[PDB]
């Protein structure tokens, strides 16, 4: 209880691996109250915070985490959007699957493979899945009759 | 003129190289940025002369660590060696022989080579190499044996001699020192012409003994060792009628091939502190090259053979006081020569005495004696270090680092049964 | 032979790994802001072994903080010296290893595992030249044990010429109560066996102990416990740390103490003893080597009179006489030579560094490789067996995808470990 | 809260409690009321000696 | 004795280096001419300890056979062995050495010129008496004073002069050969170049020159 409270005074803390450690602390807890506070850590100046967030958002799962995360995905960094988009997939929500089917088309091979893994945890991801980072689609393909014909590293994931 | 190139590996060979040009500079008198204030160009075989006077060693020193050629790079002799003669790698040896012959010394052999090269180019008669050295160190036993083996396929009708640091516990910082003994006597045994071992032990004890100094230091012990080094090489950097030179010098004392290890004795040796000293005659330190406390190795002379004797004398010495000397150590029974062999002194005469170091541990003297002995004796040092080699290697201890090192066991064999042929050959010599 | 890369993982890692940072810090002049503020050239000789020269006159430890728990990472920085540490070098992750080797080594663990290895990457590609890695870890969690050792194994692939050298805790019983840590510590000396080649056994029962019956400390705490590790790892690094010429470097010191490659477990000892706020009274050089000698200054429980030495390194600290120190070393060996094998002709190595530890005027350190260090080993084999036998608490390890062979082929490994010390320990040089 | 020097140490041996399989039956047995991996093999680090 | 000086010549061609280099040293202490053959062909050894030790017996002996094979022997690529045979040519004394010793005192190797000066006086034949006073010219101090002595003791008149000019030299070793040399050339032309000396000469020149008066009368 006291160390929730230490961690969350944390997140406003000047050093920038102060900051970090606290979110990645609140996330380990996984304690409701730090909810809010680890939303207005999505919008620090430093990426690695914002990113530390994001993983917290989603260890904790709930949902009102799921717009700020949806507007992480279109961060400059490619952590913070491969860290969002691994949040996103973890908590469940059907908002998400929209924006997860944009990141489909993202320049980072990461945070493209992200949103793939993501899509199969959560119907309307089959078309953009089917469209290294290729055997996450087909993972999620499998974790969703459409996808049959597609099939024929790319090769262990072809039963399901 | 005949030049001559020294050669310094690791760091004993490199700080001992130290010693012995801080010593030639002085009895040249050059100062240590080449230039000579003050013939008789003689030095001219050790030095090289560039631009308005100025004076180079012809030397390398070679280390695979930076450390202590560092130290030559920003001391006193900074501006004594061309910066290219100072030659460092990063990674040393590890006390492992197999870095320094085989995976580290591989990577830095052909630039060596070719720094010998641009001294060897400036030489109008190369005579040979002087190799310093340790036989405990991976760069001293390794990196000389490798060098040694590419020197005689480039070289090949120039001499080799070594002047090697024979281990010492006292002062031995490696448990593996006995292996790497072994296996550098071996490789370059066919690719040097002579070789002047310096016992550790024995120098500890002249220091202690003779200059009262309780711990020698390895600036004492050098320095005592330039001192050896300077008498055996003062015939090839002094002119004089009755010197010996190289040619004759070998052909009388290693004239056999594998048994090319003399035992060197030196006298005096007197403490600077000692208030006053009364100068030794010939006769006196003559007389003290057959005193086994005055000796660079540990061994019995009076128990072995002689195959060859040399004296090498330096100072006031005059030739009717050597013949004198020389008469009455005929009359010795502790001196047996082999049937087979010519009993006989070979005698070399240097006019300038040993020079003084400023700061050092030795007494001005007037006259001054190596003796080197062609004696089986010396194989006593050969039994010690293949006896503690058997120790170890009879349990493969520390083998796996040499093996893991480019290095196989069958070469420690082959370095142990080539160590007991030359065990045989002393002892078959040395037959009554 | 330059720059050591140091790794600390887990809590205990972490936890002995910051005790270090702060010793050696002020042994060197370095203040907890990373500003040199001592008085001689003796502590900037070699400071490049342990920290990187940063602008303004800083020195900042070539330090990686491992911990897939955040909390430990916090407790770090907040530290005496939590601020001389490069922020970037913090790696950790949201989760923890729930005292479950296999967590820290198969799940968990393998995946903060390659951002920790960029983190080593970047300070070893930055060494002019670099010696090798310091691990300092439990062998009785997840994190040190589990990710540590897979952290030794990744880093074996990509430096395979570099020396990789441990400081590892060993569980006991009498520190604490987590049932599976014999399994955590079976199979972590299964990866130290072939993957390091030096491990120091700091041993948790020994540093008991010494906190119970010698200091006698009635309650002792953790704090007690990293005091004697600390002056240990001081003690043990000192020969790296300033000029000389024996053990001076990761690789002399293994080949001049590791005669058999699986034979690197060294127990460590040092004299004198000391407790966190007590101040010694100096001891005699003759004190100094009866005492650095003797069992109860060990930090591995076991009898040094049960086994043989292969090899040891003494290191004497302070201004003493020189021919004492000689004196002694040799009569030690002399009046106890059946103690000492026969076959390492000189095997005995000492050092003298002029700069004593804080507090002491004159010290001793130890590093044996002794083969009574069996009965640590056994000790542990004997607590495996008891839990193995029973298959106790195996679907832990087995639910994270481990396979169950791996337990046989650490025990095997560990038992045929005991076996060669005891081979060493009846051979003779006749 | 508690200074990480004075953080206690919490032994498993009980004193006049537990010693030998006195802790570790009490643990199974409340233990109880509650794609393998390749791993390494013996000789393996020798082998990069050669 | 006899089956020792055989034992010997059959270890010439043994495997072993050393054992051919012992050999060949061994015989030359012995001194027996059944040797003689047997050393000529280890002239001709691949190695050179053991051509320098068959050079050097061959001196030992003396016999006349191996001085055809020891002035081949003069022109060989090492120092040891051509040393080793212009010392044997010397303590053999046969004539036809003289020729192939007066091209060795322009040896680069100072061991081989002061042995082939020494050499050329044990001789004792006139056509060494113009390169040994070029010898006397020589870079040495050791070359200087073998070809002054050997000047002196082959006694011909030419080295007057060139000996009187070496009474200036910067040893003092070759001055005093070259005041002994003199000295046992004597005659008019060194006693008439010495009364030159004592009045117009300086130094250790000056001191020879009226010492060699006190006595030469
Ligand atoms: N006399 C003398 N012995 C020395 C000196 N330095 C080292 N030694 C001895 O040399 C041996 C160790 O070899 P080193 O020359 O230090 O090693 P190295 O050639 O640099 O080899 P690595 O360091 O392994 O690459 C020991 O027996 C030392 O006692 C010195 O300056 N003088
Ligand atoms: N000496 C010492 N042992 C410790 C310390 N912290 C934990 N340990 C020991 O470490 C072992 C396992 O604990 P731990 O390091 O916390 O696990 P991890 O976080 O998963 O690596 C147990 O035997 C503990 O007694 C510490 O600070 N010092
Ligand atoms: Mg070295």
């Amino acid at each position: 209880p006291e160390k929730v409270e230490m961690y969350i005074k944390n997140l406003q803390d000047d050093s920038t691996l102060v900051r970090s450690i606290a979110a990645a602390a609140l996330g380990k807890i996984g304690d409701e109250r730090a909810v809010e506070p680890l939303i207005k850590a999505l919008k620090d100046e430093d990426s690695r915070v914002r990113a530390q967030a994001a993983g917290a958002l989603g260890q904790i799962g709930d949902e009102r985490a799921v717009e700020p995360l949806i507007k992480a995905l279109k961060d400059e960094d490619p952590s913070v959007r491969y860290r969002a988009a691994e949040a996103l997939g973890k908590i469940g929500d059907e908002r998400a699957v929209e924006p997860l089917i944009k990141a489909l088309k993202d320049e980072d091979t990461t945070v493209r493979r992200i949103a793939a893994t993501a899509l199969g945890k959560i119907e309307r991801a089959v078309e953009p899945l089917i469209k290294a980072v290729r055997l996450t689609a087909a993972r999620a393909l499998g974790e969703i009759e459409r996808a049959v014909e597609p099939l024929i590293a790319a090769a262990q994931a072809l039963g399901k | 003129m005949r030049e001559c190139i020294s050669i310094h590996v690791g760091q004993a060979g490199v700080q001992i190289g130290n010693a012995c040009w801080e010593l030639y500079c002085l009895e040249h008198g050059i100062q240590p940025d080449g230039q000579m204030p003050s013939g008789d160009d003689s030095f001219n075989t050790f030095f090289s002369e560039t631009g308005a006077g100025k004076h180079v060693p012809r030397a390398v020193f070679v280390d695979l660590e930076p450390t202590v050629i560092d130290e030559v790079r920003t001391g006193t002799y900074r501006q004594l060696f061309h910066p290219e003669q100072l030659i460092t790698g990063k990674e040393d040896a590890a006390n492992n022989y197999a870095r320094g012959h085989y995976t580290i010394g591989k990577e830095i052999i052909d630039l060596v080579l070719d720094r010998i090269r641009k001294l060897a180019d400036q030489c109008t008669g190369l005579q040979g190499f002087l190799v310093f050295h340790s036989f405990g160190g991976g760069t001293g036993s390794g990196f000389t044996s490798l060098l040694m083996e590419r020197l005689s396929v480039d070289y090949g009708k120039k001499s080799k001699l070594e002047f090697s640091i024979y281990p010492a516990p006292q002062v031995s910082t490696a448990v593996v020192e006995p292996y790497n003994s072994i296996l550098t006597t071996h490789t370059t045994l066919e690719h040097s012409d002579c070789a002047f071992m310096v016992d550790n032990e024995a120098i500890y004890d002249i220091c202690r003994r003779n200059l009262d100094i309780e711990r020698p230091t390895y600036t004492n012990l050098n320095r005592l060792i330039s001192q050896i080094v300077s008498s055996i090489t003062a015939s090839l950097r002094f002119d004089g009628a009755l010197n010996v030179d190289l040619t004759e010098f070998q052909t009388n004392l290693v004239p056999y091939p594998r048994i090319h290890f003399p035992l060197a004795t030196y006298a005096p040796v007197i403490s600077a502190e000692k208030a006053y000293h009364e100068q030794l005659s010939v006769a006196e330190i003559t007389n003290a090259c057959f005193e086994p406390a005055n000796q660079m190795v540990k061994c019995d002379p009076r128990h072995g053979k002689y195959m060859a004797c040399c004296l090498l004398y330096r100072g006031d010495v005059v030739p009717k006081d050597v013949n004198a000397a020389i008469a009455t150590i005929k009359t010795k029974r502790s001196i047996q020569f082999v049937d087979w062999c010519p009993t006989g002194f070979k005698v070399g005469i240097n006019y300038q005495p040993p020079t003084v170091v400023p700061g050092g541990d030795l007494a001005k003297v007037q006259r001054a004696v190596c003796m080197l002995s062609n004696t089986t004796a010396i194989a006593e040092a050969w039994a010690r270090l293949d006896h503690k080699f058997d120790l170890m290697y009879a349990k493969r201890a520390f083998v796996h680092w040499y093996v893991g090192e480019g290095m196989e066991e069958g070469e420690f064999s082959e370095a142990r049964e080539d160590m007991a042929a030359l065990e045989k050959d002393y002892e078959e010599v040395g037959v009554d | 032979m330059r720059e050591i890369v140091h790794i600390q993982a887990g809590q205990c890692g972490n936890q002995i790994g910051a005790k270090f940072w702060e010793v050696i810090s002020d042994e060197h002049g370095i203040d907890p802001t990373g500003s040199y503020h001592g008085d001689s050239d003796l502590q900037l000789e070699r400071i490049n072994v342990y920290y990187n020269e940063a602008t303004g006159n800083k020195y900042v430890p070539r330090a990686i903080l491992v911990d897939l728990e955040p909390g430990t990472m916090d407790s770090v920085r907040s530290g005496p010296f939590g601020q001389i540490f490069r922020p970037d070098n913090f790696v950790f992750g949201q989760s923890g290893a729930g005292n479950n080797w296999a967590k820290g080594h198969y799940t968990e663990g393998a995946e903060l595992v390659d951002s920790v290895l960029d983190v080593v990457r970047k300070e070893s590609e930055s060494c002019d030249c670099l010696q090798g890695f310091q691990l300092t870890h439990s062998l009785g969690g997840g994190t040190g044990s589990g990710m540590g050792t897979l952290l030794i194994s990744k880093i074996r692939e990509e430096y395979p010429d570099r020396i990789m050298n441990t400081f590892s805790v060993m569980p006991s019983p009498k520190v604490s109560d987590t049932v599976v840590e014999p399994y955590n510590a079976t199979l972590s000396v299964h990866q130290l066996v072939e993957n390091t080649d030096e491990t120091y056994c700091i041993d948790n029962e020994a540093l008991y102990d010494i906190c119970f019956r010698t200091l006698k400390l009635t309650t002792p705490t953790y704090g007690d416990l990293n005091h004697l590790v600390s002056a240990t790892m001081s003690g043990v690094t000192t020969c790296l740390r300033f000029p000389g010429q024996l053990n001076a470097d990761l690789r002399k010191l293994a080949v001049n103490m590791v005669p058999f490659p699986r034979l690197h477990f060294f127990m460590p000892g040092f004299a004198p003893l000391t407790s966190r706020g007590s101040q010694q009274r100096a001891l005699t050089v003759p004190e100094l080597t009866q005492q650095m000698f003797d069992s109860k200054n060990m930090m591995a429980a076991c009898d040094p009179r049960h086994g043989r030495y292969l090899t040891v390194a003494a290191i004497f600290r302070g201004r003493m006489s020189m021919k004492e120190v000689d004196e002694q070393m040799l009569n030690v060996q002399n009046k106890n030579s059946s103690y000492f094998v026969e076959w390492i002709p000189n095997n005995v190595k000492t050092a003298v560094c002029d700069i004593p530890p804080r507090g002491l005027k004159m010290s001793a350190t130890f590093i044996g490789n002794s083969t009574a260090i069996q009965e640590l080993f056994k000790r542990i084999s004997e607590q495996f067996t008891a839990m193995f036998r029973r298959k106790a608490f195996l679907h832990w390890y087995t639910g994270e995808g481990m396979d169950e062979m791996e337990f046989t082929e650490a025990e095997s490994n560990m038992n045929d470990l005991v076996s060669e010390y005891q081979q060493y320990q009846d051979a003779t040089a006749d | 809260m508690v200074n990480i020097e004075e953080r206690p140490i919490k032994a498993a041996i009980g004193e006049r409690k537990q010693t030998f399989e006195d802790y570790l039956e009490e643990q199974i047995q409340l233990e109880e009321q509650e794609p393998k991996q390749p791993f390494l093999k013996r000789g393996e680090g020798l082998a990069r000696f050669t």
